[PDB]
C-alpha cells in the first residue's frame, strides 16, 4: 500500500521547503520560458 | 474490504502504453506524409495492437475469472457501451454533413451539377445492392446468436456467429474489390472524397465490429459466456447493428441518392 | 437596342449575398446563346445583353480560367 | 409496416434462425445471382483533363507520388491519361 | 472443446499478491517488456525526429 | 511504487492531482505566450517578426489556455476529485480509461510544442481555417501536428466525458436521484454530454481538413468542388459548444463557493440552476453560426442565429441572479475564495453582455475580426473561467492538499489579477469599437494608447500569476495541517478529513428512501 | 479612420452606419443599466448583519427574472432585426465594382463598360509623403461615385481575407471560389479607410483598403483615364 | 440549311415510352427561342428545330390548347 495524508499524496516531496521550492522553481519556470526559447528558435532559423 | 459492488481495478500500465501508441501513430502519420518514413508508423501501430490486445485481456481476466462484473458493474459497461456509439454516431454525422453540403449545391467547378461532370458513378443495384443484403443478413443471424446464447444453445450460438462473421467478411471483401474496380478514386474532387472517406471509414469500423464478433466467437468457444451474463457479446451486437445502420444511410445518401 | 446598360440590375433568382450562382449563369447563358446563333445562321448582338451582366459581375480570372477551358475542352458547365 | 408473415406469438431463437436461412440468406443468394450477372467490365470513357478531378495539390507519400492507392490501370487515368 | 473456465478462475485467485496483467504467468512479463520497450524507446525515437525536423536542412 | 501509483493510477484523486499539476504548468506556457503578444503590440512597430510568427504564438496562446489549462483543470483536476467524493462513489466507473485521459494530454502537448518547432509554425489562429491552414499556404509539418495535437486532445475528453456521464448516472447512493445531486456534479455531467456530442464533429473536421493537405481530397477547396465555408460550419458546430464547456464546471464551482461562504446550506433554487445548466447546454447546439455573420449567408439565416442566441441570456440570467438571492440574507465570510466568485458574478456578467451585443447580425458586421471579439472572450475567459479557476482553487486546495493557504496573501493574489485582468481588457472595447482588426502585429498610429495601456495591464498578471507560485510554495513549506472544516453537512466531499484517504467509500454512505 | 484616444465608432459615413451607432447607443444603455445593477445587488447582499438563512422559496421570483429579460432581449432584437432587413433591402446599384483578395494586396475591377482593373498595395512606412498615415495609405485608391448606390462584390484568389470599411458599417469576407455582395453608399465626398478583416498570412495588417469618394463627374474622368 | 429533317431523333435526354415531356419540352424551348429572337431584333428560323420536333411529336390537341391559354395569359409554363 501507499503512503496517505498531508505531503504523502502527492508526487513531489515536501520534506524539505529549499528541495521544494528548488523544484516548484524548475517546474514553472520551464513552462513560462518555453515559449520566449521556441520564439529564439524560430527566429534563429530564419 | 468493501461493502459496495463496484471495482476496484489493479494499477496498470495500459493507459500509459496506450497514450503513447497514439503519440507514435500521430509522430509516425506525420514522419510518413512529409519525412517519407513508416518506422515510427509501424511502432505506434504494433504498441497500439499490444496495448489492446492486453487492456482487453485483463477485463476478461477480472470478469470471467475473478467475478469482478457484479450487476452494477455491468450497468455501467452499458452506459459505457452506448455513450461510445453515440460519439461515433456524431462522427459519421460530420462526414454526412459533409457529402450533403458539396452535393446539394455543386460548384461551378463541378459543372454546378451532381454527380459532377466525368463522374460515373457505381450502379447502386450492383454490387453495392449486395453489401446491403448482406449487412442486413448479418443483423439477423446474430439476432440468431444472441437467443441461442439466452437459450444456452451452444452449437447454434457458434453457428450462427459463424455466419455473422463470415457476412462481415463478405462485405469487407466485395467493398475491396468495389475500391479497385470504381473508375473515379479518392482524388477526383470532393465526389471521391466524400465518397472514399465516408465509406473508408465505414469500412475501417465493419473491420473493427468483425474483429470484435471473432473476440467473442473464440471466447464462446471457450466456455467464457453464460446465458446470462455476456456483456462482451452484447457490446459486439449493439456495434454491429450501428455499423449496420450506418451503411443504410450511406446506401441511401451516397449510392444511390448521390448518384 | 432596348439597352443604355449601366451595370446589371437586381436578378430575383439571386437575391443574397451569394452571387456566384449569377456570374455563372449568365457566363452559361451567353455562351449558349452565342453557340446556337452562330450555328443555325443567326446574329449574335442577340446575346448581349447576358455577355454585358457577365462581364460585370465575373471576375476577370473566372472568365478567363472558363475561356481557356472551354478552348481546352475541360470546361464543366454544359454549353 | 408489419411484413407479409407471422410468429410474433414468442420470438426465440427458432424463429430468428428460420429468418436467417429462410429469408437473409436467401435475399444474399438472389443479390449474389444479380451482381455476378450485371458485372462485366463496361467500356471506360474517353479521357478529358478535367480541373476538378484527379487532383494533385501534394503527391501521394507512397509509389511515385502519382497513383492513387487502389489505382486500377484499366480505369483510373493519371492527371496526364491513361496508362500504357 | 471441454469448460476450463475453473482452472483459470484458480489460477487468477490464487492469493500470490500479483496484480491482473501479470498473473498468467512468466508470459504477461515478457509481453510487457516488450510493450514497454517499444513505447519508452519509440518515444525516444520521436524526440529524435522532432529534434531533427525543428532544424532546416536547406 | 513510485512508478505504480503516479504512472499507472487507477484511483481518481491521484488522477485529479496529475491534472491539476499538468493544467497549471500549462497555464505558465499560455501566460508566456499571452506576454509574447502583448510585448509585440506594446508599442507601435515591429518587435518579434511579420504576422506568422506572431500568429503562431497566437493560436498557441489559444489551443494550450483552452485545452492544457481551462479543460485539464476544470473537468480532469476538479472533476475527478470532487465527483466521486460528493455522491460517495469509490471511484470512477472506468478508473483505468480515466488514467489514459490524463496521459493523452501530455502527448497531445508535446505535437503542439512540435508543430511550433518545426518550419514557420502553424499561423493560423485557433480556428484554422483553411486554405490559409491547406497544403498551399501552410506547407510543411506544422499545422499537421496541430491537427494530431487536437486528435489526442480529442480522444482524451470524449473517453473522459464517457467516464464521466457513467460515473454520475450510474455510481449514486441508490436512495440519491438526480435531483439530489449537488450542482457541481450537475454541471461537470452536462459538460461531458456537450463534449461526447461536439469533439466527434470537430474531429471529422480536422480529418478532413487533413486529408486534403495530405490525400489530395479537396473538402474545403473549390478547384475540387469544395468549400471553405464548410470547414467554418464544421468547426463552429464544435466550437461554440466547446465555449460552455469551458464556463459549465466554473458555474457549478461558483455554486458550491457562492452558497459555502455565505454560510448556506444550499443554493437559492436549485432545481432551476439544474434547468438553466441544461437549457444553456440544448441552446449552444443551435447557435453556432454567429461566429460567421460576415461569410455571406441568406438574411433569413442570419436573422434566425441572431435570435436563438439571444435566448441564452434567459437561463444564463436565472443562474446570476439565484447565484445573487444565495448570497441574499449570508452570513458572509470574506474569504479569498468568496472574492475570486464575487468578481466572477460580476465580470462573466459584463462579458455575456457584450456577447449580446454580438449577437446581432447587423452590429457584428463592423464589430467581427475586431478587438471587441477579444474583450468580450476574455471578460468570460480570462475572468470568469479563470476566476472560476482560482476560486475552487482556493476553497479546495486545503481537502486535496491537507494544508492552509495563507489567506492574507491570497486576497492580496486576488486585488492584483483584478487590476491586471481588467486594466488588459477593458481598453480592447474602444480599439474593437474604434475598428482594430484581430490578428494583428501591428497597427495604425491612432490606437496607440490603448494598446499600450492594455499590455502594462498584461504585465501586472504576470506579476500575479507569479505571486500565486510563490503562494503555493509556502503553504506547502509551512504545514498549516488542517483540523476543521465547518458546514460538512451540505459538503461531502470534506466528510473524509484532508486530505482524504486514498480509498474513500470503502464503505458506502447509508441513505433511506423512506 | 480612427482618431487617437478613440472610444467608441468612427463617424458615419452612410445612412446604415447611421443606422448602427443609434442601435448601439441602443444597446449599449441596456449593457450598463443590467452590469450596474448586478454590480449594485452584490454590494446590497454584501453589507448587512441582517441573516435569513432558512430555505428561501423560489418559484414566483423567477418568473420576474423570466419575463423581465424576456421582454428586453426583444426590445434589442426588434431594431436588430429592421436594420438587419434595411440591410438586405433591394436597391439597384448604378455601378459595380469587385475586388479581389490577395497575399497581400486587394485589386479592384470595375468592368461594367471597359475592362479597368490594378492592384492597390500599402505604402511601405518607409515610402510615406509627409502628413500620411502609416499602415493605411496604398498607392492605388478605389475611386468611388458619392452619393450612388454601388455594388461590390468580394472575392479571393488564394487564402481567405475580408474587405471591411468601419466609417460605412461594411466587413464581406473575400472567400476563393465565391462571390459576396454588399452594397456601398457613402454620403459624403473624401477619404475612408479599412483594413483586411481575416487572418490571411505573413503581411495580413498590411493590405488596407482606402476609398476615394467624388463627385460622379470627377469618378468618369478618372475611369477613362485609368484605361 | 443543316435540315433536311424526316422525324424528330432519339433524344437521350427522354428514352423511355412516355414522351410527354419531349414534346412539351421542345414545344417550351421553341416559344422561348422566338421570344428571344423576335425581342432582341433577330430571326425566328434559328427556332426552326424546336418547331419541327414539337409538331412532330406533340398531339394536335395539347399545342391547340397550350396556344390558346399563352393567349389567354394562363399558360402555365415559363416562357
Ligand atoms: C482603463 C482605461 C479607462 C478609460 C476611461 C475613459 C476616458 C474618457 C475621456 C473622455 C470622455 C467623453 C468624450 C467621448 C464620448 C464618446 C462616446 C461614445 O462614442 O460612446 C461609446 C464608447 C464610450 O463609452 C463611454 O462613454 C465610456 C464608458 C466607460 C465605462 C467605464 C466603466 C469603468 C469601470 C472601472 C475603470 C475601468 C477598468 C475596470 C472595468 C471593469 C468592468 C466595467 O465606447 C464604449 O461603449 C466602451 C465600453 C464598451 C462596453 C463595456 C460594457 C460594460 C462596462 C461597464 C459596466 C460597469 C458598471 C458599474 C460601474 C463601474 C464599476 C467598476
Ligand atoms: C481560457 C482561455 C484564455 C485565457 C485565460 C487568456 C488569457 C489572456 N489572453 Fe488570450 N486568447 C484566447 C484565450 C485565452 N486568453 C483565445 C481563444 C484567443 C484567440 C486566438 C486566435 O485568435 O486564434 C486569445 C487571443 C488573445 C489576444 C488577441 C491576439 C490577436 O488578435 O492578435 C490577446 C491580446 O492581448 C490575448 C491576451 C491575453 C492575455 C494578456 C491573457 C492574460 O489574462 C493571462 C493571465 C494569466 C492567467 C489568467 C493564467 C492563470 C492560470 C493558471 C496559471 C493556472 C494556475 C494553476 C492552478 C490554479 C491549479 N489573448
Ligand atoms: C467562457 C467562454 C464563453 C462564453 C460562456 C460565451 C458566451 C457568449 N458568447 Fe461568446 N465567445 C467566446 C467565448 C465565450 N462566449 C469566444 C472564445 C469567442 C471568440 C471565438 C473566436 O473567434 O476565436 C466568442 C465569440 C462570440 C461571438 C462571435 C463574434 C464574432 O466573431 O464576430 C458571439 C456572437 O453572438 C458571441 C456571443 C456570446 C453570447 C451571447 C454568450 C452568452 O452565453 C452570454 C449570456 C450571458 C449574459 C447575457 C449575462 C448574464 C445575464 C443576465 C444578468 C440576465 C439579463 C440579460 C439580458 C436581458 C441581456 N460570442
Ligand atoms: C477496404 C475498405 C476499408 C477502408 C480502409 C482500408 C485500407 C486503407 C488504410 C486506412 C483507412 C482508414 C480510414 C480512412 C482514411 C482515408 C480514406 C481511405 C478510404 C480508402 O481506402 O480510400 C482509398 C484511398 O486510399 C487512400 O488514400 C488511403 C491511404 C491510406 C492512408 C491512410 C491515411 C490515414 C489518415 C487517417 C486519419 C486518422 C484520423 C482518424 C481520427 C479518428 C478520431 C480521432 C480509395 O482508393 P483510390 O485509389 O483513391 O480509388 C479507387 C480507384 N480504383
Ligand atoms: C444523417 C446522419 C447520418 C448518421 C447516422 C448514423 C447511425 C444512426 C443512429 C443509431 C443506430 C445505431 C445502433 C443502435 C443499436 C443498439 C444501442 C444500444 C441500446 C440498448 O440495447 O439499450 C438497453 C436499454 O435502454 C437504455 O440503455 C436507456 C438508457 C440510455 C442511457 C445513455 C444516455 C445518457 C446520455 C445523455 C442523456 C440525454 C438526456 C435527454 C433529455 C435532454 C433534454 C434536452 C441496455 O440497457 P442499460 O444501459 O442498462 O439501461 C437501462 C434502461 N432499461
Ligand atoms: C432583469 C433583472 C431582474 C431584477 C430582480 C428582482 C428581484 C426581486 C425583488 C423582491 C422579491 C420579493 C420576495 C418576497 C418574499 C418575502 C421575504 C421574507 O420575509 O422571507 C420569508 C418568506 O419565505 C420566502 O418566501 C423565502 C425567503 C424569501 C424569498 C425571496 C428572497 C430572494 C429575493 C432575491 C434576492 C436578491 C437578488 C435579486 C436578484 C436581482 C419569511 O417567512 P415568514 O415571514 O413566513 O416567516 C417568519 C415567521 N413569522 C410569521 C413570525 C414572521
Ligand atoms: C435535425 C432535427 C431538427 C430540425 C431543424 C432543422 C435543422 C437541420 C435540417 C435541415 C437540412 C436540410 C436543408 C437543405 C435544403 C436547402 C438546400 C441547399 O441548397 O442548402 C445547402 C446546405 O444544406 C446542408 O448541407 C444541410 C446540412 C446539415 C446541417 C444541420 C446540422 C445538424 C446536424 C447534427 C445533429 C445530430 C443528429 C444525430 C443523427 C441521428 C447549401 O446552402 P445555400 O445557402 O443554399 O447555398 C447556395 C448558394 O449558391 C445561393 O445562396
Ligand atoms: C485489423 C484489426 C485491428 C483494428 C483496430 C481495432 C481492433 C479490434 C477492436 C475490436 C474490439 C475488441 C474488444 C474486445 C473486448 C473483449 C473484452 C470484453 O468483451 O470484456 C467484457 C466487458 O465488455 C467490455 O469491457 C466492452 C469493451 C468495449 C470495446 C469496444 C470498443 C471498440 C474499439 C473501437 C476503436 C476505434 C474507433 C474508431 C476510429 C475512427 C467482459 O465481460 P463479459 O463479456 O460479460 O464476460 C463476463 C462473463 O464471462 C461472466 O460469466
Ligand atoms: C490520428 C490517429 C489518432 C489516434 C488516437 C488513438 C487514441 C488511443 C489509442 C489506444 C487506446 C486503445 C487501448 C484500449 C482502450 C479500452 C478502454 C476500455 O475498454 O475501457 C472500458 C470502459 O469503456 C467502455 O466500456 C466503453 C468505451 C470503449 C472505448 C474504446 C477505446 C477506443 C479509443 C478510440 C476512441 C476514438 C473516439 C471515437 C469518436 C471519433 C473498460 O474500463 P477500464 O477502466 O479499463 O476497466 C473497468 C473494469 O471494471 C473492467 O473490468
Ligand atoms: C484512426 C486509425 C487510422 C490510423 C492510421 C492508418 C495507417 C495507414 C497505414 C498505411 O500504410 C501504408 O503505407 C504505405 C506507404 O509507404 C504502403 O506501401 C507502399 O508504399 C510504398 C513506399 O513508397 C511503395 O514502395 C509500395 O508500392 C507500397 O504500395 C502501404 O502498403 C500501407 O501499409
Ligand atoms: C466443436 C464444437 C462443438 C461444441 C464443443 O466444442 O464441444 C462445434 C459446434 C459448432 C461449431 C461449428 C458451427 O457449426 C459453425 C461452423 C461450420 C463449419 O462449416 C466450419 C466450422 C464451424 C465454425 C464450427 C466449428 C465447430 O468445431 C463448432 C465449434
Ligand atoms: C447553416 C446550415 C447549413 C450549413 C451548410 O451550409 O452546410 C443550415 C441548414 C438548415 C438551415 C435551417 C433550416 O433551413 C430551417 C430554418 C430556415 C430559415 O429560413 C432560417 C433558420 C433555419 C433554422 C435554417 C438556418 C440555417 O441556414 C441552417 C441550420
Ligand atoms: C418543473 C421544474 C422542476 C420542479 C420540481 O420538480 O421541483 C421546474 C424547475 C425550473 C422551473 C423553470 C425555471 O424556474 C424558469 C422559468 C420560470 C417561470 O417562473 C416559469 C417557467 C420556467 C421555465 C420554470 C418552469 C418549471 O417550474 C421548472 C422547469
Ligand atoms: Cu488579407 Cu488578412
Ligand atoms: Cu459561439
Ligand atoms: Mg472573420
Ligand atoms: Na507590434
Amino acid at each position: 500500500h501507499y503512503e496517505e495524508g498531508p505531503g504523502k499524496n502527492i508526487p513531489f516531496s515536501v520534506e524539505n521547503k529549499w528541495r521544494l521550492l528548488a523544484m516548484m522553481t524548475l517546474f514553472f519556470g520551464s513552462g513560462f520560458a518555453a515559449p520566449f526559447f521556441i520564439v529564439r528558435h524560430q527566429l534563429l532559423k530564419k | 474490504h468493501q461493502t459496495h459492488a463496484y471495482h476496484m481495478v489493479n494499477p496498470s500500465p495500459w493507459p500509459l502504453t496506450g497514450a503513447l501508441s497514439a503519440l507514435l501513430m500521430t509522430s509516425g502519420l506525420t514522419m510518413w506524409f512529409h519525412f517519407n518514413s513508416m518506422t515510427l508508423l509501424m511502432i505506434g501501430l504494433t504498441t497500439n495492437m499490444l496495448t489492446m490486445y492486453q487492456w482487453w485481456r485483463d477485463v476478461i481476466r477480472e470478469s470471467t475469472f475473478q467475478g469482478h462484473h457484479t450487476p452494477a458493474v455491468q450497468k455501467g459497461l452499458r452506459y459505457g457501451m452506448i455513450l461510445f456509439i453515440i460519439s461515433e454516431v456524431l462522427f459519421f454525422t460530420g462526414f454526412f454533413w459533409a457529402f450533403y453540403h458539396s452535393s446539394l449545391a455543386p460548384t461551378p467547378e463541378l459543372g454546378g451539377c451532381w454527380p459532377p461532370t466525368g463522374i460515373h458513378p457505381l450502379n447502386p443495384l450492383e454490387v453495392p445492392l449486395l453489401n446491403t443484403s448482406v449487412l442486413l443478413a448479418s443483423g439477423v443471424s446474430i439476432t440468431w446468436a444472441h437467443h441461442s446464447l439466452m437459450e444456452g444453445d451452444r452449437k447454434h450460438m457458434l453457428q450462427a456467429l459463424f455466419i455473422t462473421i463470415t457476412l462481415g467478411v463478405y462485405f469487407t471483401l466485395l467493398q475491396a474489390s468495389e475500391y479497385y474496380e470504381a473508375p473515379f478514386t479518392i482524388s477526383d474532387g470532393v465526389y471521391g472524397s466524400t465518397f472514399f472517406v465516408a465509406t473508408g471509414f465505414h469500412g475501417l469500423h465493419v473491420i473493427i465490429g468483425s474483429t470484435f464478433l471473432i473476440v467473442c466467437f473464440f471466447r464462446q468457444l471457450k466456455f467464457h459466456f453464460t446465458s446470462n451474463h455476456h456483456f462482451g457479446f452484447e457490446a459486439a451486437a449493439w456495434y454491429w447493428h450501428f455499423v449496420d445502420v450506418v451503411w443504410l444511410f450511406l446506401y441511401v445518401s451516397i449510392y444511390w441518392w448521390g448518384s | 437596342k432596348i439597352k443604355n446598360y449601366q451595370t446589371a440590375p437586381f436578378d430575383s433568382r439571386f437575391p443574397n449575398q451569394n452571387q456566384t450562382r449569377n456570374c455563372w449563369q449568365n457566363y452559361l447563358d451567353f455562351h449558349r446563346c452565342e453557340k446556337a446563333m452562330t450555328a443555325k445562321g443567326g446574329d449574335v448582338s442577340v446575346c448581349e445583353w447576358y455577355r454585358r451582366v457577365y462581364k460585370s459581375l465575373c471576375p476577370i480570372s473566372w472568365v478567363s480560367t472558363w475561356d481557356d477551358r472551354r478552348a481546352e475542352g475541360t470546361f464543366p458547365g454544359k454549353i | 409496416a408489419s411484413a407479409a408473415k407471422g410468429d410474433h406469438g414468442g420470438t426465440g431463437a427458432r424463429t430468428w434462425r428460420f429468418l436467417t436461412f429462410g429469408l437473409a440468406l436467401p435475399s444474399v443468394a438472389l443479390c449474389t445471382l444479380n451482381s455476378w450477372l450485371h458485372s462485366g467490365h463496361r467500356e471506360r470513357p474517353a479521357f478529358i483533363p478535367y480541373h476538378h478531378l484527379r487532383i494533385r495539390t501534394k503527391p501521394f507519400s507512397w509509389g511515385d507520388g502519382n497513383h492513387t492507392f487502389f489505382h486500377n490501370p484499366r480505369v483510373n487515368p493519371l492527371p496526364t491519361g491513361y496508362e500504357k | 472443446f471441454e469448460n476450463r473456465v475453473a482452472e483459470k478462475q484458480k489460477l487468477f485467485q490464487e492469493d500470490n499478491g500479483l496484480p491482473v496483467h501479470l498473473k498468467g504467468g512468466a508470459t504477461d512479463n515478457i509481453l510487457y517488456r516488450v510493450t514497454m520497450t517499444l513505447c519508452l524507446g519509440g518515444t525516444l525515437y520521436s524526440l529524435y525526429c522532432l529534434g531533427w525536423a525543428s532544424f532546416p536542412h536547406k | 511504487m513510485f512508478i505504480n501509483r503516479w504512472l499507472f493510477s487507477t484511483n481518481h484523486k491521484d488522477i485529479g492531482t496529475l491534472y491539476l499539476l499538468f493544467g497549471a504548468w500549462a497555464g505558465m506556457v499560455g501566460t508566456a505566450l499571452s506576454l509574447l503578444i502583448r510585448a509585440e503590440l506594446g508599442q507601435p512597430g515591429t518587435l518579434l517578426g511579420d504576422d506568422q510568427i506572431y500568429n503562431v504564438v497566437v493560436t498557441a496562446h489559444a489551443f494550450v489556455m483552452i485545452f492544457f489549462m481551462v479543460m485539464p483543470i476544470m473537468i480532469g483536476g476538479f472533476g475527478n476529485w470532487l465527483v466521486p467524493l460528493m455522491i460517495g462513489a469509490p471511484d470512477m466507473a472506468f478508473p483505468r480509461m480515466n488514467n489514459m485521459s490524463f496521459w493523452l494530454l501530455p502527448p497531445s502537448f508535446l505535437l503542439l510544442l512540435a508543430s511550433s518547432m518545426v518550419e514557420a509554425g502553424a499561423g493560423t489562429g485557433w480556428t484554422v481555417y483553411p486554405p490559409l491552414a491547406g497544403n498551399l499556404a501552410h506547407a510543411g509539418a506544422s499545422v499537421d501536428l496541430t491537427i494530431f495535437s487536437l486528435h489526442l486532445a480529442g480522444v482524451s475528453s470524449i473517453l473522459g466525458a464517457i467516464n464521466f456521464i457513467t460515473t454520475i448516472i450510474n455510481m449514486k447512493p441508490p436512495a440519491m436521484s438526480q435531483y439530489q445531486t449537488p450542482l457541481f456534479v450537475w454541471s461537470v455531467m452536462i459538460t461531458a454530454v456537450l463534449l461526447l456530442l461536439s469533439l466527434p464533429v470537430l474531429a471529422a473536421g480536422i480529418t478532413m481538413l487533413l486529408t486534403d493537405r495530405n490525400l489530395n481530397t479537396t473538402f474545403f477547396d473549390p478547384a475540387g468542388g469544395g468549400d471553405p465555408i464548410l470547414y467554418q460550419h464544421l468547426f463552429w458546430f464544435f466550437g461554440h459548444p466547446e465555449v460552455y464547456i469551458l464556463i459549465l464546471p466554473g458555474f457549478g464551482m461558483i455554486s458550491h463557493i457562492v452558497t459555502y461562504y455565505s454560510g448556506k446550506k444550499e443554493p437559492f433554487g436549485y432545481m432551476g440552476m439544474v434547468w438553466a445548466m441544461m437549457s444553456i447546454g440544448f441552446l449552444g447546439f443551435i447557435v453556432w453560426a454567429h461566429h460567421m455573420f460576415t461569410v455571406g449567408m441568406d438574411v433569413d439565416t442570419r436573422a434566425y442565429f441572431t435570435s436563438a442566441t439571444m435566448i441564452i441570456a434567459i437561463p444564463t440570467g436565472v443562474k446570476v441572479f439565484s447565484w445573487l438571492a444565495t448570497l441574499h440574507g449570508g452570513n458572509i465570510k470574506w474569504s479569498p475564495a468568496m472574492m475570486w466568485a464575487l468578481g466572477f458574478i460580476f465580470l462573466f456578467t459584463v462579458g455575456g453582455l457584450t456577447g449580446i451585443v454580438l449577437a446581432n447580425s447587423s452590429l457584428d458586421i463592423v464589430l467581427h475580426d475586431t478587438y471587441y471579439v477579444v474583450a468580450h472572450f476574455h471578460y468570460v475567459l480570462s475572468m470568469g473561467a479563470v476566476f472560476a479557476i482560482m476560486g475552487g482553487f482556493v476553497h479546495w486546495f486545503p481537502l486535496f492538499s491537507g494544508y492552509t493557504l495563507n489567506d492574507t496573501w491570497a486576497k492580496i493574489h486576488f486585488a492584483i489579477m483584478f487590476v491586471g485582468v481588467n486594466m488588459t481588457f477593458f481598453p480592447q472595447h474602444f480599439l474593437g469599437l474604434s475598428g482594430m482588426p484581430r490578428r494583428y502585429s501591428d497597427y495604425p498610429d491612432a490606437y496607440t494608447m490603448w494598446n499600450t495601456i492594455s499590455s502594462m495591464g498584461s504585465f501586472i498578471s504576470l506579476t500575479a500569476v507569479m505571486l500565486m507560485v510563490f503562494i503555493i510554495w509556502e503553504a506547502f513549506a509551512s504545514k498549516r495541517e488542517v483540523l476543521t472544516v465547518d458546514l460538512t453537512t451540505t459538503n461531502l466531499e470534506w466528510l473524509n478529513g484532508c486530505p482524504p484517504p486514498y480509498h474513500t467509500f470503502e464503505e458506502p454512505t447509508y441513505v433511506n428512501l423512506k | 479612420m480612427a482618431y487617437p484616444m478613440q472610444l467608441g465608432f468612427q463617424d458615419a459615413t452612410s445612412p446604415i452606419m447611421e443606422e448602427l451607432l443609434h442601435f448601439h447607443d441602443h444597446t449599449l444603455m441596456i449593457v450598463f443599466l443590467i452590469s450596474s445593477l448586478v454590480l449594485y445587488i452584490i454590494s446590497l447582499m454584501l453589507t448587512t448583519k441582517l441573516t435569513h438563512t432558512s430555505t428561501m422559496d423560489a418559484q414566483e421570483v423567477e418568473t420576474i427574472w423570466t419575463i423581465l429579460p424576456a421582454i428586453i432581449l426583444i426590445l434589442i432584437a426588434l431594431p436588430s432585426l429592421r436594420i438587419l432587413y434595411m440591410m438586405d433591402e433591394i436597391n439597384n446599384p448604378s455601378l459595380t465594382v469587385k475586388t479581389m483578395g490577395h497575399q497581400w494586396y486587394w485589386s479592384y475591377e470595375y468592368t461594367d463598360y471597359e475592362d479597368l482593373s490594378f492592384d492597390s498595395y500599402m505604402i511601405p512606412t518607409s515610402e510615406l509623403k509627409p502628413g500620411e498615415l502609416r499602415l493605411l495609405e496604398v498607392d492605388n485608391r478605389v475611386v468611388l461615385p458619392m452619393e450612388m448606390t454601388i455594388r461590390m462584390l468580394v472575392s479571393s484568389e488564394d487564402v481567405l481575407h475580408s474587405w471591411a470599411v468601419p466609417s460605412l458599417g461594411l466587413k464581406t469576407d473575400a472567400i476563393p471560389g465565391r462571390l459576396n455582395q454588399t452594397t456601398l453608399m457613402s454620403s459624403r465626398p473624401g477619404l475612408y479607410y479599412g483594413q483586411c478583416s481575416e487572418i490571411c498570412g505573413s503581411n495580413h495588417s498590411f493590405m488596407p483598403i482606402v476609398l476615394e469618394l467624388v463627385p460622379l463627374k470627377y469618378f468618369e474622368k478618372w475611369s477613362a483615364s485609368m484605361l
